[PDB]
């Protein structure tokens, strides 16, 4: 249960070469200890592939790059020997138990509990395919509705290990069927988070916030990642979705976050960023924003691909907030608050304005920054005509097809 | 002008619903018409025989 | 026997005639049809001259366009009968575009843009074209008002713009058939 | 302004404060976004029924 | 052995023959033989291809022949002679049978039945060649005959429908021959090809058959488009006779493609948008139609760039078209970011790929559109900006060079600005808020005219299948 | 073969070349109909004139062209 | 994929016996699928797949961050650079 994600989390951080020197070498230690002790032997061969062009590599049976920036990476032959031994052993033991459960009738509850143990071993060693097969026999013998739901979650978890978002998605359709058959609120919370993490793994965060702000209140955890880890993810999803008034309630005034405090780096930076967006201290906003890039977005698996998008958005919001409270600004005032140069400021605005969330122009000549307001009845007219343009396209499109019939 | 435009588009959707449904009934009445022909053969015949 | 020494020169001259009359519509159609006889088989060797000019006019570099004409008089084949006309074509195109841009340009700024060699020609051209120079400022707005006044003078006119009354009468009768 | 207790804009290039209490919202327009919304969902439901025709 | 196989192909055909045949000698029922003819072609391709290649000669002996058996022997002779079990009493299935014309009745006197069977036979020849993938001599020979055959006689309503497909095969083989290889001959036959179809369109107007007319226009239009004659296509389409009466959705897809393309080079992009957006949707959406569909997608984006509008980056990404839509993505990106240096490298690099799809002449014109996007950004981002700063940003030559670009551009309303000459800047004039203007009324009326079109379009078509279906007998 | 000379020849000045334009035009006009539909006034000019005796031929061209037109 | 919603027009149009002939006729006009040339010229394609993962090979929602690089690195330098100038002004 416990190494299955924790080894993957550190192993992802270790892969990157776009992390800090220090953070990669701390991770590397946790990964390596856990291969030898827990018998993560096949996923360890797998992980030598996953760098490749990224550095660190120093393996004895698998490729190396010219630049080893790590040495808490080693392949040993003892690892391979062990595999062979341990494999046969676990397999032999349980098998015989299964045959014994066949001789004297006991096989409904106990043979499925034996096959649950077989998929956990299979899962331990990093085989999604053969874990799933064993977890398949568990179903066929007739068991409680509770047990059946617990098993499907485990299988979907093996999807996260190889960081395959589609493998997660497909399995979690089946849980949606059984969830109301058991009718539990306990395994529904697990569902909320399981989904939480899956929605966080894909681009769109709108669903994520909703599931994960709830997952602060009541959490039940069977092969689901730590409560400080879940808190961090929730602050990210809050920021994205919500605006001032709402935001302030949800993720600053939660009793749950306020009792958990900050003690670790990741939680700390994310938390301080969130108060500064609300409180209009824009000075201290950019040091927190930069900390958020290194310590929060990138070592995370479910935000490595959404890190670029999240920071870019953040720059858009904070400047856009400022703009809502202004009709005119000066270039220097605006630049000073951020703690950048006027030249540099024009440059960052000039990527963001065409696409537009800022709703501003800059008069370079009078030395002001001017703010245009299309919010009136004009705004509401533009909203409707566009939504209507689509209805007209669809009506046309289906209609030509039936008129042809 | 604006509520007249929105209401004009709304009636287009109800009428195009009706468009499809006439076309679904035709498909079913086709099946019925084919079985009918075997039955009409016996009906034509009875009139010749008597 | 489907080409000549003369042909390559001939296509160069026809392409200039379309440009000089400002039938740009037929200039592109004709080039499409022309393409597969001159692609690399006669190639562009003399044909460069209306082609490059064209590239500069599409881009809107009236400057690069002027230079290709100016250097275009050193090499004579007989293209000077259409270069002289294309010199004029440019001025009118510039003249139309600058009405929108501004109301006024000093006399000196007009000479440089609209390509003259005498300040007295610049002033004469303006008078004939219906811009009064009063106080050494041109009034581009004059001609524009006069053209516009003329469109309102002729009548076709009530339906094309469409009255409020007319829009609402059209709705009710579409329904009621 | 951000709280929206007078929702105005401060113009810093003249130092003048405009207070705007104006409605920038109208009922018809908001209800219209929902009405259109409804029809888009309906037209997906219609499309399934026409699948038989194809 | 051989005989067995020949009897089976013949038997299979007889069935197919019956379907279309029984209807047409009742009286013409134009629409219904047409739909069957579409199914019939597909089954015949498999029939001909397998179980030897001498089945066509046999099928001929089974039906009546004045000169039909003779003509068919010459076709077969070329691809090595056949006449074994292909002569009466061993390719003869009649012998007092009435569907295939009673033998007594055939000997006895006059009135022809040659008409429909002759026409049908020709169709089978076309298909026979096309499966083989030999054109050359056989095609030239077959071509010569069938044209004076259709005009000897005067066609029926049904007989029109068979030539509307027949011509498609004569057109296409000749295009492939002409594009193989260049000769003095290649130029000669092009002339003949245009002459026959265009006269045949005159006839077909008066006979009342829409399907012959619809196919002919497509073919003729493709012909101008190939040979780069913009001038010939512009006249054809302005002296309209295209039907929207009875066509396939196949035919509307071809027509709308040729129209969009032609219009593009002659500097009208707006109506071309309507035509190409229309064409894709009318075309059947399938994996065997992927050739025609793939060509339309490439054109459409290229046409969006010509307007100065930008089609989706989303478009190139989620497609399963990605391989072929490899050049366009960069062509859009180059224009979107408004860097002219990128655009010059792109159109060089993909020069071979684009030339095939013949958007290459359009890529040259898009260089205008680059500049347009690049100054559009500058005006939107900085309202008031000196020409000096625009030179820095986009590497223009001088103050003047950019002045002229804007000046030309705002006549067309692209940048939508006004220049301040004396103060040395460009001051942008967009400011929105036209809910004070009377502007919504025109906009709204164009939407109400689309909604009115949809209203007319349902009303006519709905009852029409219903009235036929009620008329036909039912329980 | 292509209608472009036949257009040029009516516009060419000399009586003999104008008579020639008519004769070429009428022989192939079911290939070449479109283009001479546009250039119809020159054809009506020749009809008018009693300084040609191929005036009849020019009224004849106009009847073929119209047939192909749809008018 | 194609104009409009590509998903809305794929189910509107599917195979019938009438339709199958017309698919072949359309294909054969240009000839082939026109989708064999790109694999031959390049002899195994080499697309834009390196820049990020919202590139040409993408199967998830686009983030629109392939038209622009990561400016966060740049910003680390810009922030520090400002502090130093500011300090002695």
């Amino acid at each position: 249960r416990v190494p299955n994600y924790e080894v993957s989390e550190k192993a992802f951080l270790l892969t990157q070469s776009k992390v800090s020197i220090e953070q990669r070498k701390e991770a590397a230690e946790f990964v390596l200890a856990k291969i030898k002790e827990e018998e993560m032997a096949p996923y360890y061969k797998y992980l030598c592939e996953e760098y490749l062009v990224n550095n660190g590599q120093s393996d004895l049976e698998h490729d190396e790059k010219s630049d080893s920036l790590n040495e808490w990476i080693k392949f040993d032959q003892e690892l391979y020997n062990e595999l062979c031994k341990k494999n046969e052993s676990k397999i032999k033991e349980l098998n015989e138990k299964i045959q014994k459960l066949e001789e004297d009738d006991e096989g409904e509850l106990e043979q499925a509990q034996a096959w649950i143990n077989l998929g956990e071993y299979y899962a331990q060693i990093g085989d999604k395919d053969n874990a799933e097969k064993t977890l398949g026999k568990s179903l066929s013998k007739a068991i409680s509705t509770g047990a059946k739901i617990d098993v499907m979650l485990t299988i979907a978890r093996l999807g996260f290990f190889y960081n395959d978002q589609l493998y997660v998605k497909e399995k979690l359709e089946a849980v949606n069927s059984m969830i109301e058959k058991g009718g539990d609120w306990e395994r529904r919370n697990r569902y909320k988070t399981y989904y939480g993490i899956h929605c966080l793994a894909v681009r769109n965060f709108k669903e994520a916030a909703k599931l994960l702000v709830d997952s602060l209140a009541t959490f039940t955890s069977i092969e689901l990642t730590s409560y400080e880890s879940i808190a961090t993810y929730a602050s990210v999803t809050g920021l994205f979705t919500l605006e001032r008034t709402d935001l302030k309630s949800k993720v600053i005034d939660s009793p749950e976050l306020l009792s958990l405090i900050s003690t670790t780096a990741a939680l700390q930076s994310i938390s301080s960023l969130t108060i500064s967006l609300y409180a209009s201290d824009y000075a201290s906003y950019f040091p927190y924003l930069l900390e958020t890039y290194a310590n929060v977005l990138i070592p995370c698996k479910y935000l490595n691909r959404h890190a670029d998008f999240f920071v870019r958005e953040m720059r858009r919001k904070v400047y856009a907030q400022l703009l809502e409270s202004y009709k005119t600004l000066s270039l220097k005032s605006m630049a000073s608050a951020f703690g950048v140069s006027v030249a540099f400021l024009d440059n960052d605005l000039g990527k963001f304005i065409p696409n537009k969330q800022l709703n501003c122009v800059i008069d370079r000549v009078n030395g002001i920054v001017e703010t245009n307001r299309p919010d009136n009845k004009n705004a509401q007219y533009h909203l409707l005509v566009k939504q209507g343009d689509g209805l007209l396209t669809k009506l046309q499109k289906y209609g030509a097809a039936v008129r042809l019939t | 002008i604006n509520i007249s435009n929105n209401l004009q588009k709304a009636l287009t959707v109800k009428t195009n619903d009706e468009l499809m449904v006439i076309y679904i009934s035709n498909l079913v009445r086709s099946i019925i018409a084919f079985d009918d022909l075997i039955e009409n053969k016996i009906q034509n015949k009875k009139i010749q025989e008597q | 026997l489907s080409e000549s020494d003369k042909k390559s020169k001939l296509i160069s001259l026809y392409l200039l005639n379309l440009l000089s009359q400002n039938n740009t519509t037929k200039f592109h159609s004709e080039l499409q049809y022309l393409d597969k006889h001159i692609k690399n088989l006669e190639d562009d060797s003399l044909l460069s001259y209306p082609i490059k000019l064209d590239r500069w006019l599409m881009e809107g570099s009236y400057q690069k366009a002027w230079d290709l004409l100016q250097s275009g008089s050193q090499n004579i084949s007989e293209f000077d009968s259409f270069t002289d006309i294309l010199k004029s074509a440019i001025r009118d195109e510039i003249a139309k575009n600058t009405e929108l841009s501004y109301d006024f340009l000093p006399l000196s700024n007009i000479k440089a843009l609209l390509f003259f060699n005498n300040e007295k020609e610049t002033e004469k051209f303006a008078l004939e074209r219906n811009w009064p120079i009063v106080n050494s400022k041109v009034y581009f707005n004059n001609q524009s008002k006069e053209k516009a006044d003329y469109e309102d003078e002729m009548m076709h006119e009530e339906d094309q713009k469409t009255n409020i009354i007319e829009k609402a009468m059209d709705y009710a009768i579409s329904i009621e058939n | 302004i951000l709280d929206k207790i007078f929702y105005g804009v401060l113009d810093q290039g003249n130092g003048w404060l405009y207070v705007y209490e104006t409605p920038n919202q109208d009922a018809t327009y908001d209800s219209a976004l929902e009405l259109v919304g409804q029809l888009n969902k309906v037209v997906d439901q219609l499309f399934e029924k026409a699948s038989v025709l194809y | 052995l051989h005989h067995s196989e020949k009897k089976y192909a013949e038997e299979d055909q007889v069935q197919e023959l019956l379907k279309v045949l029984n209807e047409i000698s009742k009286t013409t029922l134009t629409l219904d033989p047409r739909y069957i003819w579409r199914s019939l072609k597909d089954l015949s391709s498999l029939r001909n291809q397998e179980l030897l290649n001498a089945e066509t000669l046999c099928f001929t002996v089974n039906v009546l022949y004045p000169d039909s058996s003779s003509f068919k022997k010459n076709l077969l002779k070329f691809i090595t002679s056949n006449h074994k079990s292909s002569v009466p009493g061993s390719a003869e299935l009649r012998n007092s049978y009435p569907a295939s014309f009673y033998s007594v009745n055939t000997e006895k006197k006059t009135i022809e039945v040659t008409a429909e069977i002759n026409c049908f036979m020709h169709l089978l020849v076309q298909l026979f060649l096309w499966d083989s993938k030999e054109l050359e001599q056989l095609v030239e020979f077959n071509r010569k005959v069938v044209i004076p055959n259709l005009l000897c006689y005067y066609n029926l309503r049904s007989l029109n429908l068979i030539n509307a497909k027949l011509w498609f095969y004569i057109y296409l083989s000749h295009e492939t021959l002409a594009r193989s290889s260049e000769e003095i001959n290649s130029d000669n036959q092009n002339i003949i090809l245009r002459s026959t179809m265009m006269k045949f369109l005159k006839i077909a107007s008066l006979k009342h058959d829409n399907e012959t007319k619809a196919m002919l226009i497509n073919l003729i239009l493709r012909d101008f488009l190939n040979n780069g004659e913009v001038d010939s296509a512009s006249d054809f389409i302005s002296k309209l006779e295209y039907p929207h009466t009875d066509v396939s959705s196949s035919l509307e897809a071809r027509y709308f493609f040729y129209l969009s393309k032609i219009n593009a080079i002659q500097l009208d992009y707006s109506t071309a948008n309507e035509y190409i957006i229309a064409a894709i949707r009318k075309a059947p959406h399938n994996s065997k139609s992927l050739g025609f569909l793939q060509q339309s997608n490439k054109l459409h984006c290229c046409i969006q760039l010509l307007m100065g509008d930008i089609p989706e980056l989303s478009f190139f990404h989620q497609s399963n078209m990605q391989k072929s839509l490899l050049p366009y993505y960069h062509l859009t990106k180059a224009v979107k970011l408004g860097d002219l240096k990128k655009f010059t490298s792109t159109i060089t690099k993909y020069k071979q790929l684009l030339l095939k799809d013949d958007t290459y002449q359009l890529c040259v014109r898009l260089r205008s559109n680059v500049i347009k996007t690049g100054i559009r950004i500058i005006s939107l981002t900085y309202k008031k900006i000196s020409l000096r700063d625009i030179c820095l940003k986009l590497n223009l030559d001088s103050e003047q060079t950019v002045e002229y670009m804007v000046s030309r551009a705002i006549r067309d309303g692209v940048i939508e600005a006004k220049i301040n000459h004396e103060d040395g800047f460009i001051e942008t004039t967009e400011l929105l808020n036209i809910y004070d203007s009377e502007d919504p009324q025109q906009v709204f009326d164009e939407r109400i005219k689309f909604a009115n079109q949809l209203h007319d379009e349902y009303l006519v078509s709905m009852r029409y299948p219903e009235d036929k279906k009620t008329q036909q007998n039912e329980k | 073969t292509t209608a472009a000379p036949l257009l040029a020849l009516l516009r060419e000045n000399q009586d003999s070349v104008k008579t020639y334009a008519l004769e070429s035009i009428n022989n192939v006009v079911d290939q070449l109909w479109s283009e001479i539909s546009n250039e119809l006034p020159d054809i009506e000019a020749l009809y008018d004139d009693d300084t040609f005796s191929d005036r009849e031929m020019a009224a004849l061209i106009a009847s073929k062209v119209y047939y192909n037109l749809g008018e | 994929m194609s104009t409009d919603v590509a998903a809305a027009q794929a189910q509107s149009k599917i195979d019938l016996t009438k339709k199958k002939n017309e698919e072949i006729n359309k294909k054969s006009l240009e000839e082939d699928d026109e989708f064999e040339d790109f694999p031959i010229d390049t002899w195994a394609n080499g697309e834009t797949i390196k820049s990020n993962a919202v590139t040409q090979t993408n199967i998830w929602e686009e983030n629109w961050d392939d038209v622009e690089v990561d400016d966060d690195f740049t910003n680390e330098l810009k922030a520090e650079l400002d502090r130093y100038k500011r300090e002695n002004q």
